[PDB]
């Protein structure tokens, strides 16, 4: 059976933004994620934005590294599992 | 559609505003500024800035929302949003679409001319009822610095566009790039601000103190101090401070043809441009300083309203600067305006609505982490 | 008993510390300063102040707590708690119990004499490993101001007892009420602090700025400005500020020889006593002012360490004052000590453990409140 | 569903405190009480202490009004019930 996981696709943070740079990860692998927490820093050509979590869970694996330039929208960034039984 | 306004808010509120440096404003109005990119930018950015702040309006207590004045400006922000959205699917490169766009910006600028006295009226009409409670007071203060700074930024973008792209026959200056002066004589702005203030004072008191200026340039010992800035913003701050200084100077000497001058000190280093305004107007006790930047305190129930200080500080903060007050009770007061010396560092200071902004309205009365003493302290003798 | 230490902490940390006015201190050391009431008060209050802050020591990140230096002061506080606790059920009106109580306080003061440099070493030991961490920064910063202020107040209370009761007979100031001067010559303290700093300056640079002193008594035009204060607290603040201004003046006059004086302004109002120290030492950019009061910023990896500023501020904050700085980069800097003019208003500022303090520890990393600009801004320049 | 409630008695906020003045009720009749919130302001002759909620529930009635001087230790002040069905 597959664990009830959540997925984090990259959204448009500016209305014309189609792609953005992943500055740095503010939550490492295995950390809890309460709604509101600063997950990572996303930098476009217009702004640097604090990307926040919307649903509770844990950081399981990073898919897109730090410093990675111009990642398109809808692209998964990390996997979130609602259960602790992955560490 | 008016009916669909709440979703338009939720859509644009999700995005982040885009802070612009003064360098960017200056490079755009380079040689031949392109109305297209200004159109396609503002067409989107202004919804964003409107939507973000509007989402914060509906978070302040219902007691403030219910008042005619707060609700009057709310309805303005609704309209300006829809007006600008009517351009979203519009075609650039078609001069008609651009020409009527700047006209819409003119209309929006006129609609919003009296936002400042009106929002101040709402908080007054709020104080006319519920009065005081720390949980409401804190939220309003947090909201107003954000709301007013936001307005300055919206008025900035509109003023840049219209000045550049409207009315080619000449008012304006215009060695200026919109409202920005690339070679702004700091001293002159000081003298101008002093002239207007000395005028008002000289006729509301029939006495005014002189001015003394001094400049220290650390980058270039001799060179007069200049900067890339918006003279209006600078003038507004200085003008407001001069009034306070003159009033207090005149009201503390209460018997003098021997008024001590207001001294100005302008300094420029590698990073800061600093303007210090010293007066010997008798000063203010320290516990009262922090109160002078409170919106609810300087409103009841030369010197007009009470929003001169808080608002001038927001001008100073808008391009990553500050406005700091420090006195000595019984002597006088220094007021310092701090501005970045480099157009690269002069970046827009804008509020973003987000989860982080949401929780600032959603706090309650806590105990202090410090000891409050007894109101009737034990007789130790 | 050492085993029960955690429950003694839990007992006394539940209580709220008792802040005193300088009026209260002064009025107590009146004529028959009642040792019985000072002993019974302190016998209770000191453990209250100790337990409250120790509760907060235990709430800092384990990476800090683990360091030998932190635990060395943690061991000092645990002992001090106990040494005092062995007096709780002792009998007043017995000179033996009183006499050995002041002896115990003297020992505590000798034990805690190096607390400042030692807590500073622990942070340094923390800095020589995990380095920097935004959330960890906040917690250490929040803790240090409180820890150090808690300390000053404990020193205060101890010194009051010892200086009054017969841990003196010859060596003190036979006019002071404890450490408190009821008619403290503000100007003389300024001159004293100047004299030492100048001395250290001349013996480390061979050049020194002069002193210019001015006074404005707005309460009595002609009167020399006096107040009820602890001159040593005042001394500490000015001695520190003077050194900072002297370094700055000499270092920023690489072409000079002809040093611009340090100007002092002492103003007294109905409520404030303000001391402004002005220097023409080249100033500090605004974004660096905030850093100057950070404990984790001024430490690596006249100018000794980097705790003179944050600590002097605490001294000023202790009796409801403040110390503020405002420079102008390229010209110089103004530092200002604010003091309450009246001894009624001079009330102890004391940290308090409670749910409110607890929540200031273990806090999350938040998204920005305002816009953060891009590192590489969009070039909006034309073709 | 007829329970034995939770009672709020005045504690020693200072070790030598024998009585206290109930200065300022920061929670009104029929409010949410989470463990830790500021319930009221209690002032002795040595300090003004913020009295915090220990047990979770809801405030239903107040026995000691605002401004009542010299209230002794162990004195009932207000009533706590776990269920909010008392409004
Ligand atoms: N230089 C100064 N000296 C003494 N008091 C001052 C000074 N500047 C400000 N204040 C005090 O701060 C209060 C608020 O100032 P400000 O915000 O400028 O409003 P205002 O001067 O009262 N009138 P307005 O500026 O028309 O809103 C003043 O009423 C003064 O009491
Ligand atoms: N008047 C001043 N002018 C310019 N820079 C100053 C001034 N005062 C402080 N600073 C700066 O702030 C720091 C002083 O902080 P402080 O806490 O006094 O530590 P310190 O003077 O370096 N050594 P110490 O105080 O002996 O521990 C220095 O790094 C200076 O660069
Ligand atoms: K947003
Ligand atoms: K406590
Ligand atoms: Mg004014
Ligand atoms: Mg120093």
């Amino acid at each position: 059976s597959y664990p009830p996981h959540m997925q984090v696709l990259l959204p448009a943070l500016s209305p014309t933004m189609t792609m953005g740079t992943v500055q740095r990860w503010e939550k490492k692998v295995g950390e809890k994620l309460s709604e509101g927490d600063l997950l990572a820093e996303i930098e476009t050509d217009k702004a640097t934005i604090g990307f926040e979590v919307q649903e509770e869970g844990y950081l399981a694996k990073i898919l897109v590294p730090e410093g990675t330039r111009d990642v398109p929208l809808g692209t998964p960034l990390c996997i979130i599992v609602e259960k602790e039984a992955d560490i | 559609s008016l009916a669909g306004a709440p979703k338009y808010i939720e859509h644009f509120s999700k995005f982040s505003p885009s802070p612009l440096s003064m360098k960017q404003f200056l490079d755009f109005g380079s040689s031949n500024a392109c109305e297209k990119t200004s159109f396609t930018f503002l067409r989107q950015e202004l919804p964003v800035r409107l939507a973000n702040i509007m989402k914060e309006i509906n978070l302040l207590p219902d007691r403030v929302l219910s008042t005619p004045s707060v609700q009057l400006v709310q309805s303005w922000y609704v309209q300006s949003l829809l007006d600008i959205m009517e351009f979203l699917d519009k075609d650039p490169e078609d001069h008609r679409t651009l020409s009527q766009f700047t006209d819409a910006l003119v209309t929006i600028r006129n609609r919003h001319n009296d936002v400042v006295p009106t929002m101040a009226q709402g908080v007054l009409e709020y104080k006319d009822t519920y009065g005081d409670d720390p949980v409401s007071n804190q939220n309003i203060q947090y909201f107003l610095d954000r709301f007013y700074l936001s307005r300055i930024s919206i008025r900035m973008l509109i003023n840049q566009h219209t000045l550049i792209f409207d009315g080619s026959t000449n008012p304006a200056h215009p060695k200026h790039i919109g409202s920005i002066d690339p070679n702004c004589s700091v001293s002159d702005v000081v003298k101008d601000a002093y002239d207007m203030a000395k005028l008002l004072c000289d006729k509301y008191y029939m006495a005014s103190p002189d001015l003394e200026i001094q400049e220290v340039n650390a980058t270039n010992a001799t060179q007069p101090i200049h900067m890339v800035y918006v003279p209006s913003h600078l003038y507004h701050m200085l003008f407001e401070l001069f009034k306070n200084a003159m009033r207090a100077t005149v009201e503390s000497h209460e018997s003098s043809l021997t008024l001590p001058p207001i001294k100005i000190m302008v300094a420029l280093g590698e990073e800061d441009l600093s303007i210090k305004m010293s007066d010997r107007g008798g000063g203010v006790p320290l516990r009262k300083i922090e109160r002078l930047f409170s919106y609810m305190y300087s409103t009841a129930p030369l010197a007009g309203f009470g929003y001169g200080l808080p608002i001038s500080r927001l001008y100073a903060k808008y391009f990553q600067g500050d406005l700091q007050l420090f006195s000595m009770e019984g002597f006088g007061t220094d007021a310092v305006i701090y501005l970045k010396a480099l157009s690269t560092d002069s970046v827009e200071r804008l509020p973003v609505y987000n989860k982080s902004a949401w929780r600032h309205y959603q706090t309650i009365q806590e105990a202090g982490d410090w000891c409050v003493p007894s109101t009737e302290p034990k007789n130790t003798s």
